[PDB]
């Protein structure tokens, strides 16, 4: 009993049992935290739920004109932006004064200025170049010498403070590096400490096979989840992925809009027995949405009015406050990019992951990358306004490519679940657990106590 | 004829270091075009220091405004009894991407030769 | 022929936020991703020659042009409109127009229209333009 009907939108497809051929089924893959001897399961949605979201003032709700860009505008957001961070790091470190790039002077001096390539290829440590600021030098650009560097780790689009010898004005030799301030961690209120518990499950797509649409690992999911019952589900992007041939060549007999609509009624009434909250985030590979990052979330008119008070839609990026716990929601996969356009050279070993999420929760931006990916449109007036990191997260969500893992970094959660469907077999999906502790202690721990990840 | 117009450094002439009536010319960065009174109020950094500038546009129009960019002024000031000091424009052009240091030092070794070939007379 | 068509739409965007410049200089012609910091009185300036500036590969007019088009060979209204002879118009409606291949023609045409609807560049904000007069507001 599918709801969904794949063989009438297309009738020419057959059952891949790659998938029905897996004998692993229920197997816990990873897990983090005092996850033995609890049980895993939910209320279903019939406790209480407190939905907040975060991040700019005026949170996204709806549409704006993107297809109008000027460069004016470019360059006003780069330099508030670089003049903040700059401002911000040098009333945290206590710096008197910042002298200009151009300045030629033998005694060492501290210079602020992003970090970029010049060569048109990947960074690396011969091709590093410090671009100032309109307000000190009105863009500047000196190659950095790295050679007397003992570690480095930096990617294009970095807001750094650096302090070098610039003798002729021309070449700049590095001799300090500073490192990044985190923003201070959300103080829970009276209200957020009264919550017991509840039950939030995480989920990623693509929910297709390599080739077939039959939807199964969906299935199982919608299964699994509504046996469980928890108290909140979450469900991420793409619901249908350009990638498939199917789409690709044009091979299928439905709209896209109709395609979404009825996967989206299948989701509502196999979701309708568990009756939990079901939170949709938008991505940017989605079809029948138009791919700007951030977009607006998804529109639907046909929602019954029992339903209403479970179903929402949130924009991407997201700042969703569940009973004083932060989670940092995006459907972007930051990580791949970063760890396949950054370079370093420690002396010890250490995790590239972890330094990646530190980066990022340093450099106050959900995409600090700049220049971005070619893979995606940045609406760069929308970014500022709409995608600027509110408070440090508890939670952190980055959906994956890569090794699925858990780590913490800085009293922030991250979760790394990974795909569902990787070519013709199933993935993972993760669990988590929200139990408020008391505030009593001056140390702030995180309300999260445990997760699991449940291979697929 | 008009006077010849010699540099200034903006901080000097913020202090009022110079006659009134005098010509000069210096530089800044714009701030704000004030549309109906005709007033322009530029400003340019010195360390922890900011210093502005009043400008009278009257001699201009039409004149395009470039927010938050370079500029080169050159005309007369005019010490008023309470607006304080403003300079009669009569050449405005716009100049960005040039660096401060060098001009600074350029009029700096000017200024140092012009001494040292008066320490003759 | 509409799920081509979104396709290639989303083609064309995302082909636009490229952001690809190039030099003008006619020595140079340069290609870069990376936009400066430092401008002039025109623009930017390109990080190579340092004389001349940097244009957009691909400018919006170029793609609102693209979406008329578009939207140009689904109008058969407008294609009826311009029929000067009225009887050879009315011999073609009626031998083979149904108003079905009409109702049809609008359903290709609606998803053509509905990128145009949240297009800027046929939007004008009357804000800015008069922002300068400040007498009475």
């Amino acid at each position: 009993h599918q709801l969904l009907s794949p063989s009438s939108f297309s009738p020419s497809a057959t059952p891949s049992q790659k998938y029905n051929s897996r004998s692993n089924r229920g197997e816990v893959v990873t897990s983090f935290g005092l996850a033995q001897g609890v049980s895993w399961s939910g209320r279903g949605g019939a406790g209480n739920i407190s939905l907040k979201v975060l991040g700019c003032p005026e949170a996204l709700t709806g549409s704006y004109k993107s297809m109008f860009q000027k460069l004016p505008d470019i360059r006003e957001v780069l330099t508030c932006k670089i003049e903040e961070l700059g401002s911000e790091l040098k009333e945290h470190y206590k710096i008197e004064a910042f002298t200009p790039l151009l300045a030629p002077a033998q005694e060492p001096v501290t210079l602020l200025g992003q970090i970029g390539c010049d060569s048109n290829g990947k960074l690396n440590n011969k091709s590093v170049i410090l671009e100032g600021d309109r307000e000190h030098s009105s863009g500047a650009q000196i190659p950095v010498d790295l050679s007397e560097l003992k570690e480095y780790s930096l990617f294009p689009g970095q807001v750094v403070i650096m302090e070098g010898i610039n003798t002729t004005g021309r070449k700049l030799v590095a001799t300090k590096l500073y490192e990044g301030v985190p923003l201070p961690f959300y103080q829970p209120t009276e209200e957020d400490a009264d919550f017991e518990q509840s039950m939030v499950l995480v989920a990623c797509g693509p929910y297709t096979t390599s080739d077939s649409i039959t939807y199964d690992p969906l299935l199982d999911l919608i299964a699994v989840i509504n046996h469980d019952r928890p108290d909140v589900c979450i469900l991420f992007g793409p619901f249908l992925d350009a990638k498939h041939e199917q789409v690709e060549n044009c091979l299928l007999t439905s709209p896209f809009e109709d395609i979404f609509k009825q996967c989206l009624r299948t989701i509502i009434e196999g979701t309708r027995s568990s009756g939990s909250h079901l939170v949709f985030v938008p991505s940017l590979r989605d079809v029948h949405h138009e791919p700007v990052y951030p977009q607006p979330p998804f529109s639907y008119s046909d929602l019954s009015r029992e339903d209403k008070k479970q179903v929402q839609f949130v924009s991407e990026p997201c700042s969703l406050s569940i009973n004083g716990v932060i989670f940092g929601l995006t459907s972007t996969d930051l990580l791949f990019h970063l760890g396949a356009e950054e370079i370093s050279s420690s002396s010890g070993t250490s995790d590239r992951f972890s330094r990646i999420l530190k980066h990022i929760l340093t450099q106050r931006s959900y995409y600090p990358l700049y220049p971005p990916q070619e893979d995606m449109a940045i609406d760069y007036e929308s970014f500022y306004v709409y995608a600027q990191l509110p408070v440090t997260p508890d939670v952190l969500i980055i959906p994956s490519e890569l090794r699925y893992f858990v780590k913490d970094v800085l009293g922030c959660v991250c979760v790394n679940p990974g795909r569902l469907t990787k070519g013709q077999v199933g993935g993972t999906f993760a669990r988590l657990y929200l139990r408020r502790p008391a505030a009593d202690g001056a140390e702030r721990q995180s309300p999260c106590i445990a997760v699991q990840v449940v291979r697929i | 004829l008009p006077k010849p117009g010699t540099y200034y450094l903006p901080w000097e002439v913020s202090a009022g270091q110079v006659p009134d009536g005098s010509t000069l010319r210096t530089f800044g960065r714009l701030c704000l075009y004030d549309m109906i009174q005709s007033r322009v109020t530029l400003m340019a950094q010195h360390g922890s220091d900011q210093h502005q500038v009043l400008v009278c546009t009257k001699l201009v129009e039409p004149f395009h405004a470039q927010v938050g960019s370079l500029y080169i002024v050159l005309g007369e000031l005019q010490h008023q009894q309470d607006r304080g000091s403003v300079v009669k424009a009569r050449v405005l052009t716009c100049v960005e991407g040039m660096n401060l240091p060098l001009l600074e030092q350029a009029i700096r070794e000017q200024r140092l030769y012009k001494q040292e070939r008066g320490g003759s007379q | 022929l509409s799920n081509k068509l979104i396709m290639d739409i989303r083609r064309f965007i995302k082909k636009y936020y490229d952001g690809w410049l190039i030099c003008e200089e006619p020595t140079c012609r340069n290609r870069t991703r990376h936009l400066p910091l430092q401008f002039s009185r025109t623009g930017p300036l390109c990080p190579a020659c340092m004389k001349a500036t940097l244009q957009p590969e691909y400018s919006d007019k170029s793609l609102y042009t693209q979406l008329c088009f578009y939207r140009y060979i689904f109008d058969a209204e407008c294609a009826l409109e311009k029929l000067t002879t009225d009887h050879e118009k009315d011999k073609l409606k009626k031998q083979f127009f149904t108003p079905k291949v009409l109702q049809d023609y609008r359903k290709l045409k609606n998803t053509a229209e509905q990128f145009l609807s949240r297009s800027g560049y046929s939007e004008v904000n009357l804000s800015k333009l008069f922002a300068g007069c400040a007498v009475k507001s």
